[PDB]
């Protein structure tokens, strides 16, 4: 009779059928991450294409009932998102085009090679060393070298791709209910439909430059610390105050310094807190870090891992023919069939990596009882922080106690907890420059505000101010750094990870609060909590029936993002870069230029 | 017949074996007027679903029962047996039906999913058919396996029983004072050997 009635007799059998046809996909790809062979390939690709065929005829009829007459919400989100993700408006030329110049970008991005210098002879691809080389390598010759030919190599290729790319997605969204797709990825945090919770487009950009000043003066503390360190192994390429160059920051992208600990460390004379030495002495394993990974939810009270999980998940590597790739992922295949794809080395970071891989499992888990088109988190980085919070967790000296590995006649006091808190800054402080700035280029390039030969300069112009780091050698046009990059040439937002390290801070210290535990921020273990745990549970099985604003004021009672927690995780080492920093100067030199 | 209840104890443990309108302790010992044995396989998750007077959204969908429904219903997986890890779509079940059925009535008589405003029926956007295959697969965990259940009921009503639990019975010891039952004849005595010629 009524819209809501008839909605609901389609997405009776639709719900039924994104189960099955989506389960059957999911396993498809499963089964070839497991075994790789070309019939794997065959499988997982058909079984893909008949999924996102068949959601087409169900997303037709989704569209044949408007979104104007819904009461229940229901109906309207999951039309929505039927709407959405399995509709289109480009015509046959243009979507061809536009994923043509995807799977170009994807192959020029990982067939492309960089050989040795002055020779040809030898060639190696960016995985295997370049990675390794600006981790490992810290030769000023070699590391310019590597890093001017394979920027080249890369950017020069793919610039005008990118340049067709950015205008077929214009074309794209403004054919949408978007002004551009730069407008498109900033509809990723929308809400509609609830007030007091509904979040408005043009604040993305306005929330964002409200913390991130506060936090600069921060930054460049650190940044008073490093050019102190780098020149102590570079004296004579660094200026004292002048911006850095762009290639030696120990990886291609810029993205950390913590790679630099021992470059940057702050006192190398006290030994880590390490177990993986302790691991071999007490017969440890794989399977005793995951047993002892599940009794962290056994704990905390989340439900632990059904026996069905334990025993198809491959732990180990079978080698041979039976090749596969261990990237840590938390397969999300519901009908009870939730499988970690990892191998696990016998070391605390791969018991940290298996505790932040669990997580992720353990919300899949505990909110599969919802349909499976609202089976989402508040937003992208919800999911990724609910493991990021455990894994954060699990680097709590006195739990690492509690393990056993590490005796308990461990200390604590000035060398054992600081030095932990600047690898920790250097990970988390270190990255925001760039992970804003990225952003922000996206935004302009999508938008139109710069002229096209001015495309890349303006990349160059925030490089010495936000980041403080100039190049080394000047990029013109033809370059295209970002096309270096994994999420800008194979166009994926990065957006996310902005979010997600705002909003595990805040679940950290609701769970730190909620639980009655003193002691530093440094220190907080939720394994013999059962309030931080329930009141995190009481999240993981919500799902998508709640927006982000409302998620997070239910966590700490607060709707919209905040760094507070972040400045109290670090604030000794806030009062660490005030006090050693004195007479070093604080900020960066943008017109210093260390290229003659 | 006779119909002993300690046949399923030497079986394996059926997990949702329950008893609601009958004695536990004197099912062995208790007549009945018939027995009945409707027998099929449910999913996990909706086992409870088909349940005396609670009907869930599964037993108004496939089979419904009385509010006082007398006897037992035993479920058990059947997931080894009945489980393929292909998808057990030739196990079928009509997951869309539109409203309450009735007790002891199979859903065999197709109730079509038509629900708004197309009189389409049969099959397709807003005329379903209520069949829904079950894909079961042995790797799923648990309310998604194929627990087979059957109802056995114990109906005792105004026709004569004729169905009751066995009789056990010890042994004769002669020239000796002792009560006795030969069938329902109580009384006490000395029982001998006679050369009578019934
Ligand atoms: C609308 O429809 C689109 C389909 O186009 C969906 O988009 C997909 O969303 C999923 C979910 O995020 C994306 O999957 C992600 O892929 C990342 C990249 O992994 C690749 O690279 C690694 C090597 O680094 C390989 O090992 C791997 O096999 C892939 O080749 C993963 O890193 C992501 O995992 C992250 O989350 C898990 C927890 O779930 C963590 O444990 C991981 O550590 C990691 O942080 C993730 O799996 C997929 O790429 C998207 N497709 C496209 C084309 O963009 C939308 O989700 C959908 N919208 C809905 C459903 O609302
Ligand atoms: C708006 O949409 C939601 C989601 O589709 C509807 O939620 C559904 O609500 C009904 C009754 O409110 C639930 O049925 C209940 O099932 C339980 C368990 O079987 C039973 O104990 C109850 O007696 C009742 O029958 C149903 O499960 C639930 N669906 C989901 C997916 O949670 C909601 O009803 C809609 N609003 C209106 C006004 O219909
Ligand atoms: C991975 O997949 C390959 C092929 O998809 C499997 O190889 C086949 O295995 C079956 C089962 O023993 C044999 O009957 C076939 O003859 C094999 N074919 C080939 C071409 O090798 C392989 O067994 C799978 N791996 C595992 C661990 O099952
Ligand atoms: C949570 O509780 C458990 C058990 O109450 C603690 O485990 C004890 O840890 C101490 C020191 O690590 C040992 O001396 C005991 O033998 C342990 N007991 C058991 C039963 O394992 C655990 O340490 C607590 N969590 C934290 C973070 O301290
Ligand atoms: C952990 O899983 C096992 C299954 O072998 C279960 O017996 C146990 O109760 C689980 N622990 C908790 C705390 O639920
Ligand atoms: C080391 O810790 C002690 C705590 O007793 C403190 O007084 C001292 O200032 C710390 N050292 C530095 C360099 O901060």
């Amino acid at each position: 009779s009524t819209i809501e009635e008839q909605a609901k007799t389609f997405l009776d059998k639709f719900n039924h059928e994104a189960e099955d046809l989506f389960y059957q996909s999911s396993l498809a790809s499963w089964n070839y991450n497991t075994n790789i062979t070309e019939e794997n390939v065959q499988n997982m690709n058909n079984a893909g294409d008949k999924w996102s065929a068949f959601l087409k005829e169900q997303s037709t009829l989704a569209q044949m009932y408007p979104l104007q007459e819904i009461q229940n919400l229901t109906v309207k989100l999951q039309l929505q998102a039927l709407q959405q993700n399995g509709s289109s408006v480009l015509s046959e030329d243009k979507s061809k085009r536009l994923n043509t110049i995807l799977n170009t970008m994807s192959t020029i991005y990982s067939t492309g090679k960089v050989c040795n210098p002055d020779n040809p002879q030898e060639c190696l691809l960016l995985e295997p060393g370049l990675n390794e080389i600006m981790a490992n390598s810290l030769d000023y010759n070699e590391r310019l070298w590597a890093w001017e030919s394979w920027r080249s190599e890369v950017g020069k290729q793919l610039r005008p791709l990118y340049e067709e790319y950015v205008v077929l997605k214009n074309e794209m969204a403004r054919a949408n209910h978007y002004e551009d797709y730069g407008d498109y990825w900033r509809g990723d945090y929308e809400v509609n439909g609830v007030d007091g919770y509904d979040y408005s487009r043009g604040q993305l950009i306005e929330d964002v430059e409200h913390t991130f000043e506060e936090i600069k003066p921060l930054y460049e503390h650190l940044h008073a610390y490093v050019r102190a360190k780098l020149m102590n192994a570079y004296p004579s390429y660094i200026s004292p105050i002048g911006c850095l160059p762009a290639h030696l920051l120990g990886d291609m992208w810029g993205r950390f310094w913590t790679n630099l600990y021992s470059l940057t460390v702050p006192f190398g004379q006290k030994p880590n807190i390490d177990v993986t030495d302790a691991m071999v002495d007490q017969a440890w394993d794989a399977q005793r870090i995951f047993k002892e990974a599940e009794k962290f939810f056994v704990s905390v009270g989340l439900p632990n891992m059904t026996q069905g999980f334990w025993e198809n998940s491959m732990l180990t590597d079978p080698g041979n023919v039976q090749k596969a790739v261990c990237h840590p992922t938390a397969w999300d295949l519901g009908k009870g069939d939730f499988r970690i794809l990892m191998c696990t080395k016998v070391t605390m970071d791969d018991f940290l990596t298996a505790h932040h891989e669990m997580g992720h499992i353990q919300y899949d888990m505990a909110y599969a009882a919802q349909p499976f088109l609202l089976r989402n988190g508040a937003n992208e980085g919800f999911h990724e922080a609910v493991g990021e919070i455990m894994s954060l967790s699990a680097a709590t000296p006195k739990h690492l106690k509690s393990i056993g590995l590490l005796s308990p006649d461990f200390q604590e006091d000035n060398e054992t907890e600081i030095n932990f808190l600047l690898k920790q800054a250097l990970t988390i402080v270190g990255t925001l420059p760039f992970t804003y700035m990225l952003e922000k280029w996206r935004w302009m390039v999508f938008k139109g505000e710069i002229p096209k030969d001015q495309w890349m300069k303006k990349w160059w112009e925030m490089k010495r101010e936000i980041v403080g780091v100039v190049e080394p050698v000047p990029h013109d046009e033809t370059y295209c750094d970002p096309a270096s990059l994994f999420h800008v040439s194979n166009d994926y937002s990065f957006i996310r990870y902005y979010t997600r390290t705002l909003y595990q801070f805040q679940f950290q210290e609701a769970l730190c609060q909620a639980a009655k535990h003193e002691g530093p921020l440094h220190k907080c273990d939720i394994s013999n909590s059962t309030e931080a745990g329930q009141k995190l549970f009481n999240m993981l099985r919500l799902g998508k029936s709640e927006p982000w604003t409302l998620a997070l004021e239910n966590v700490v009672g607060a709707k919209n993002m905040n760094v507070r927690p972040l400045l109290n995780y670090f604030e000794p080492l806030f009062t660490w870069l005030k006090d050693q920093n004195k007479n070093s100067f604080v900020g960066w030199s943008t017109d210093w230029s260390p290229y003659a | 017949c006779v119909a002993d209840y300690s046949v399923l104890y030497n079986f394996a443990p059926f997990f949702a074996f329950k008893c609601y309108g009958v004695s536990p302790t004197k099912l062995n010992d208790l007549c009945f007027t018939n027995v009945y044995a409707d027998s099929f396989v449910i999913k996990g998750n909706e086992v409870s679903q088909i349940a005396p007077g609670q009907t869930g959204n599964i037993a108004d969908y496939n089979y419904k029962l009385p509010d006082d429904f007398t006897g037992c219903v035993i479920a058990w997986n059947s997931n080894k047996l009945d489980s393929k890890h292909s998808g057990n779509y030739d196990y079928w079940y009509r997951l869309f039906r539109k409203s309450k059925l009735k007790p002891f009535e199979r859903d065999i008589s197709t109730e079509i999913y038509q629900a708004g405003n197309k009189p389409c029926k049969g099959k397709g956007p807003n005329c379903y058919f209520p069949l829904q295959s079950y894909g079961f697969r042995p790797t799923y965990g648990v309310g998604h396996q194929p627990y087979r259940v059957v109802v056995l009921s114990f109906e005792l009503l105004h026709a004569p029983a004729t169905v009751c639990g066995p009789k056990k019975s010890t042994n004769l010891v002669k020239n000796k004072c002792v009560n006795f039952n030969f069938n329902g004849l109580t009384g006490t005595g000395v029982l001998t050997k006679s050369n009578k010629k019934f």
